[PDB]
RNA sequence: AAAAUGUUUU
RNA sequence: GAGAAUGGAAUUCCUGGUGGAGCGGUGGAAUGCGCAGAUAUCAGGAGGAACACCAGUGGCGAAGGCGGUUCUCUGGGCCUUUCCUGACGCUGAGGAGCGAAAGCGUGGGGAGCGAACAGGCUUAGAUACCCUGGUAGUCCACGCUGUAAACGGUGGGUACUAGGUGUGGGGUCCAUUCCACGGGUUCCGUGCCGUAGCUAACGCUUUAAGUACCCCGCCUGGGGAGUACGGCCGCAAGGCUA
């Protein structure tokens, strides 16, 4: 529809999946996708495969959206945040400033409590 | 405490002008950190850990003014007069 | 060890003076530990202290995050 | 009479003048009870490390004055009721 | 310490405060 | 990943 | 240690933009949330709580304990050659105070967490583990309670009895400096190794569990039982004595 050219990705990937959101740089997100929306459900969704597929379908999106060259931003303790990154170089497209914006607290809130598996 | 009427204290209280660290100095000195510190624990009554410092200073002063009777009764009466007439 | 790190003085500290601060503030904007900031336990401390202060007073930012 | 150094992080919008007015009559409340000023410096305009109160830059202000607690505390209560400054800091160096 | 010893205070303790929590109320009626 | 128990011989 | 102000990140909620089918969660799932636009993403705002890094092999406190920053108020410790007093010391039954967390009372606050609780799973059952929710509580003010594996399971004080080696604090000395790097040395901490010695052994060993002196608490087989009766304390839970 509209060319957005620039645009930046984030990758938030978790211990159970992997989101992957494409934005204009104004924050506004152009395209997105993740292990569910991409076929997969439930404990196989966290798996680095479906992160790849569901970066791949993203960026896809994307590209018939019009969407050049990213800056990358991931976040999250989970295993498909290279593979997504390779999965959007396979793609093509040049990959930027991979940065670092997953969240720490100083503190702040209490966690919950242990597991006890 | 800024050392000012603390010298002041030990100058006024002094058995002989280079005394320094008698008794009555001792408990003279005592007494007036006694003062200053009741009037910061009844702006602070949650100071528990200056309270035991102010009960250490009491048993302190106690110490020392048993010590003054033990010697000199009517010295320590005359110091205690001096000294809020023991209350 | 730590006695290869060799003892490292800085005179006063002065949490306006930013040169120091850099100097013992990590590339991503944290504290450097002692090990590897090679300061005395005083030292370290005054330094953290301005470290501190600077952040609150906006001389250093909190974390510089992207390199 | 201790002495006592406040860091001052004026809105970036004031453009001298205005400053030193502020710095007068911030300097006169503590002069009005014995308290001299040792120094002012005024930095100038800088780049703050993050956005404070939406501003990317701020005035920066060191008053080095030997006053009473009284005094500083209510010249930091005046510029804290003061809606024209951004940050204040009030250290007191144990030393010097 | 075999911590069976503090395992045996503790059920006696465990058993003592349950007959407490049973019998709450009869006491405060008439007794301690 | 959870997955209990083991009367009386002489 | 107490008081006051205040800083930033993160969580949650709110408002708006964007965008669209899942999100979440687990061993695997489901409950749950979501086209009434969630999750995600950006901006703005509100609020409560805890203070990454520094930060441990460390510091302080009588113990319990103590970590954003700043100011105000305040306690104790350490060192020093001179100075002062001149045994004023030590311990301490009863007594008094302090005393984690949970709990209680009145009022406030409530983000996150989370007993109870509800649901989903697992299971022969699952009043559990695990998952989704979630109230007291956690927070604040003022009281109450006064108990902990409140442990170094080691009362306080003092003197003496190989060393070796880290580390925290104050001095002082030396050479080059005329900083400091360095070495020494001294006083006070805090660890590790280790001799004599001690111990049933494990182990302790100048920070004694060694050799001694002073004072206090306490033990006398295991259960019954720190229970009953009585008394005291408490609003209650209960605690203490026994
Ligand atoms: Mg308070
Ligand atoms: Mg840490
Ligand atoms: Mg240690
Ligand atoms: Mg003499
Ligand atoms: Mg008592
Ligand atoms: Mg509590
Ligand atoms: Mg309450
Ligand atoms: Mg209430
Ligand atoms: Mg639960
Ligand atoms: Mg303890
Ligand atoms: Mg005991
Ligand atoms: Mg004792
Ligand atoms: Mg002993
Ligand atoms: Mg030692
Ligand atoms: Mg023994
Ligand atoms: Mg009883």
């Amino acid at each position: 529809k509209k060319n957005v050219v620039a645009g930046q990705a984030h990758i938030k990937s978790t211990f159970n999946n992997t989101i992957i959101a494409i934005t204009d740089p104004s924050g506004a997100v152009i395209s997105w996708a993740s292990a569910g929306t991409v076929g997969f459900k439930g404990s196989r969704k966290s798996t680095p495969f479906a992160a790849q597929m569901a970066a791949e379908a993203a960026g896809r999106r994307a590209m018939e959206h019009g969407m050049k060259r990213v800056d990358v931003f991931v976040k999250g303790p989970g295993s498909g945040r290279e593979t997504a990154i390779r999965s959007l170089g396979a793609v093509g497209l040049e990959i930027g400033p991979i940065s670092d914006v997953t969240p720490v607290p100083h503190n702040g809130c209490r966690p919950p409590k242990r597991r006890r598996v | 405490m800024d050392a000012a009427e603390k010298k002041k204290i030990i100058e006024e209280y002094a058995t002989h002008p280079g005394d320094t660290g008698s008794p009555d100095v001792q408990v003279a000195i005592l007494t007036k950190r006694i003062a200053e510190l009741t009037e910061h624990l009844k702006v602070h009554k949650g100071d528990h850990h200056s309270r035991r410092g102010l009960m250490l200073m009491v048993g302190q002063r106690r110490r020392l003014l048993n010590y003054i009777a033990k010697n000199d009764i009517e010295h320590y009466r005359e110091l205690i007069a001096r000294l809020g007439l023991r209350r | 060890k730590v006695v290869p790190i060799k003892t490292v003085h800085i005179g006063a500290v002065d949490y306006k003076d930013t040169a120091l601060l850099r100097k013992f503030i990590s590339e991503r904007g944290k504290i450097r530990a002692r090990r590897v900031t090679g300061l005395s336990v005083q030292d370290q401390r005054k330094v953290a202290i301005a470290i501190k202060n600077a952040r609150e007073l906006a001389l250093l930012p909190y974390a510089s995050t992207a390199r | 009479m201790r002495k006592y150094e406040v860091m001052i992080i004026i809105d970036p919008t004031v453009e001298e003048r205005q400053v030193d007015s502020l710095m007068e009559k911030y300097l006169k409340v503590i002069t009005d009870e014995k308290g001299t000023v040792d120094n002012v410096d005024v930095w100038g305009k800088r780049r703050l490390a993050y956005d404070i109160q939406k501003k990317s830059e701020g005035i920066y202000v060191v008053v080095n004055a030997t006053c009473e607690p009284a005094t500083i505390q209510e010249l930091d209560r005046l510029l804290a009721i003061d809606e024209k400054i951004m940050r204040t800091k009030v250290m007191r160096p144990e030393i010097h | 310490g075999s911590v069976i010893k503090k395992r045996r205070k503790r059920m006696a303790k465990k058993k003592h405060r349950k007959l407490l929590k049973r019998t709450r109320i009869q006491r405060r009626r008439a007794g301690k």
